[PDB]
């Protein structure tokens, strides 16, 4: 909605002049860090966002999807005023969003978690190699740019298309924390951009990713019912913790 | 185009009123120190606290009212009454209470029947099945009710799609799309629920080896999801149904897949 | 396509006029190559970028749409050198090996896709040769349209128009000109940067005169374009390969 644009006008205020620990804006120093490192992940603490207002924190537990797209463009605006450049560097920065309890583990998940950002934790299992995803579409003409997708692609040209690395990692629940007489159920995890390669098999990993379904997907043969797949599109990655 | 009209449900309305009046009225045996008042109104009111959108009522209580004659419509013909028991129950809640998914689970059935005693006469009927769980599976969403449209192109129709196919929406549309067209899949308007499958197997003490005990599918739909454990005996609510996996439908291969809307660790 | 004329004129003017003081390195590279029947050319990018910055500005922009206009550009030159009139002469392969900046295997992630990438790794095993096509004739199953399709590089479906349909076009193999292809698969060097993990191996397609140029197990430095192919195994998930132009083994190696 257009009203949500006004929200941006607020969150930018949270993005720069917000201070903590006696002056010295933290998020200003993060933008300065990348910044110099130019690693294109801007990192916003949930603790602080929730500290300023609970209304946005509530938006993170309701509808993270379109709000991150609203938010990171503004982050790009803040980097734009701080470093009048990076029109040539990545032109997108998607925010990492540190710890968000919740702190649902694995095996405890329901429909109520759909479309809403949720923290998960557990051991990594062997990960697929890095296969560039289509993302943005562009050509010399010759229709215009078509974003597809996460993850459908319905309903190919290519000239210069901006690829972004994809990686799918299967996250299994930690063996120590398993309640007796229960098998360690596990979920699919979709990394994107820089989150790629941060993971290694054998390790416990803390992920903030949102939960997703689509699209049946494929069973319809052995289920009996219209049952969707369960795939956590990932947001951040941290060692345990 | 007016739809004229709907028909007839007959007995279904009688069972609607009987069940409504039953869940309303006592339903109380004990006097003095109770166990008195109500208990089901107090059940819904106690339920208002956590608002987990499920109810628990005893079958034994339900048999007491008509001397079991009420329980018979709810026995063999039971699945005919699923849409009636739900909406009907809501007609109660709307009266006594202020986002609606309601899972009704009966329990405490007069007699427990083994998987071997399972018959094709028991279909559409509550039957209690005892046996050990094998191969639990991860919880995933059911489509439940969906808006899949448009479907050519602006329609945005949200209805039905409750039965398990899931194909298809957009039929007899919009008014008026005349799709055909795309299905089309929209998952943001469609509420989901539950579920996890467990493959139930007969206990080993009953089976006369050489036996080779015969497992059968029971899918847990409802909030009883996850209540089941591997290597242990459980009692379920019957709703036997069937699932596709013999004649043809001309202008089909089926097998028994047992349903449970309630779970307990008994056994 | 007057633009392609404009580009090819610049490539001819780059071959005929290039002077290292005073021999023309390329122009003689050409002759001395057609005589031995090598039918290839090796451009040295530093000379290229020295000559015009522009054509290298476009050649590092969209390589796979340009490089074949460079091939046709050079073979149109060998027509005026190797023979004279008033056949047949295949369009030569160009092999360009240059310094630039080494980009290690681990550090290839998107973002440079379709931009020339020099790198270094030990080849694991070489795949058995198989032919792609270069020039193949095609006739229709019905109207019998005789179409000579010049297939180029760098997949490409056949045209359906002269019911008729859907795809009534047969490949005539009696007149079709074929080239060769290899498929190297290279494991990055053990010194850097394995860390604690098994090193990744990118699949590479050599072709024409670079084929069988390298014994498996020898360290090399590849140049080539970086690009992606489909190969159903979703969604969408296209998998990465490196086209090679052109390969140069490490010292010496003979």
């Amino acid at each position: 909605p257009n009203v949500s644009r006004t929200i941006a006008r607020e969150l930018k205020s949270f993005l720069l002049e917000y201070t903590d620990e006696t002056g010295r804006s933290v998020y200003g120093a993060r933008i300065r860090t990348l910044g110099e490192m130019n690693s294109e992940s801007l990192e916003v603490n949930y603790r602080h966002l929730a500290e300023s207002k609970a209304i946005l924190a509530l938006f993170l537990a309701k509808c993270p999807e379109e709000m991150l797209k609203i938010f990171d463009l503004v982050a790009m605006e803040a980097t734009e005023l701080h470093y009048p450049d990076y029109a040539r560097i990545h032109s997108e920065i998607h925010v990492r969003i540190s710890d968000f309890p919740t702190i649902y583990s694995l095996r405890e998940l329901r429909e109520s978690n759909l479309s809403s950002l949720v923290r998960v934790t557990g051991v990594v299992t062997r990960r697929t190699g890095v296969f560039p995803q289509l993302k943005y579409v562009k050509f010399n003409c010759l229709l215009g740019p078509f974003f597809q997708d996460s993850n459908e692609e319905i309903r190919v040209n290519g000239e210069k298309t901006v690829y972004r690395n994809y990686q799918r990692v299967t996250l299994q629940e930690a063996p120590g924390t398993v309640p007796p007489g229960r098998l360690p159920r596990h979920r699919e995890v979709i990394l994107l951009a820089d989150l790629v390669d941060v993971s290694k098999p054998g390790e416990e990993v803390e992920v903030t990713g949102i939960y997703k379904n689509n699209y049946d997907g494929n069973l319809n043969a052995k289920n009996g019912f219209p049952v969707f797949a369960t795939i956590i599109e990932a947001n951040s990655i941290k060692r345990r913790e | 185009l007016n739809h004229v009209k709907k028909v007839d449900d007959v007995t279904g309305e009688k069972v609607r009123e009987a069940f409504e009046q039953f869940l309303e009225d006592f339903s109380v045996q004990s006097t003095d120190t109770g166990e008195v008042e109500k208990v089901y109104r107090a059940q819904i009111e106690f339920m208002k606290i956590y608002d987990l959108n499920t109810i628990y009522i005893d079958y034994q209580h339900l048999s007491m009212r008509e001397n079991g004659a009420l329980a018979m419509a709810i026995s063999e013909q039971y699945y005919r009454f699923l849409p009636f028991l739900q909406k009907g129950l809501r007609r109660v809640v709307r009266k006594y209470a202020p986002e609606r998914v309601f899972q009704i689970s009966f329990f405490n059935l007069p007699t427990v029947h083994r998987i071997r005693d399972i018959r094709s006469e028991k279909i559409g009927s509550l039957l209690s099945i005892s046996g050990t769980v094998t191969r639990t599976s991860e919880v995933r969403p059911e489509l439940y009710k969906a808006s899949f449209t448009c479907d050519m192109c602006r329609a945005i129709v949200d209805n039905v799609e409750q039965s398990f196919k899931y194909t298809e929406p957009t039929f007899c549309p919009n008014p008026s799309c005349e799709n055909r067209a795309f299905w089309t899949l929209n998952v943001t308007r469609s509420r989901f629920l539950d579920w996890q499958k467990v493959r139930i197997q007969e206990n080993a003490n009953e089976i006369p080896t050489g036996s080779m005990p015969r497992t059968l599918d029971v899918i847990l739909r409802g909030d009883s999801v996850e209540r089941a454990k591997p290597g242990d005996r459980c009692k379920f609510t019957g709703v036997e149904i069937v699932v596709p996996d013999k004649p043809s439908s001309t202008l089909l291969t089926y097998k028994i897949s047992f349903l449970a809307c309630h779970v307990i660790s008994i056994g | 396509d007057d633009d392609n004329t404009e580009i090819i004129k610049s490539f001819k003017n780059f071959i005929l006029e290039f002077r290292l003081d005073s021999q023309f390195i390329y122009r003689d590279q050409l002759r001395n190559n057609i005589l031995v029947k090598n039918y290839s050319l090796t451009v040295n990018m530093e000379h290229l970028i020295g000559y015009n910055e522009d054509i290298y500005k476009k050649l590092s922009d969209e390589p796979s749409d340009i490089i074949p206009l460079f091939e046709t550009a050079i073979t149109q030159v060998a027509k005026r050198i190797s023979i004279l009139s008033r056949n047949s002469l295949p369009t030569f392969q160009l092999i360009l090996n240059s310094n630039a900046n080494q980009i290690p295997l681990r550090d290839l992630d998107s973002e440079h896709v379709s931009k020339i990438v020099r790198l270094s790794g030990i080849i694991i095993s070489t795949s058995v040769l198989s032919s792609r096509a270069t020039y193949l004739s095609i006739m229709c199953r019905n109207c019998r349209h005789t179409t000579s399709i010049t297939i180029n590089n760098f997949t490409v479906s056949l045209p359906r128009s002269c019911n008729c349909g859907p795809d009534p076009y047969i490949i005539i193999h009696e007149s079709s000109k074929f080239i060769d292809q290899q498929f190297l698969k290279l494991q990055e060097i053990p010194e850097l940067v394995p860390v604690g993990e098994m090193p990744r191996n990118l699949t590479m397609t050599c072709d024409r005169y670079l084929t069988n140029k390298v014994i498996p197990g020898t360290r090399v430095t590849i140049v080539g374009i970086y690009s992606i192919y489909n190969s159903k195994n979703g969604v969408a998930i296209r998998t990465p390969y490196i086209k090679i132009l052109g390969i140069q083994s490490d010292v010496e190696t003979s």
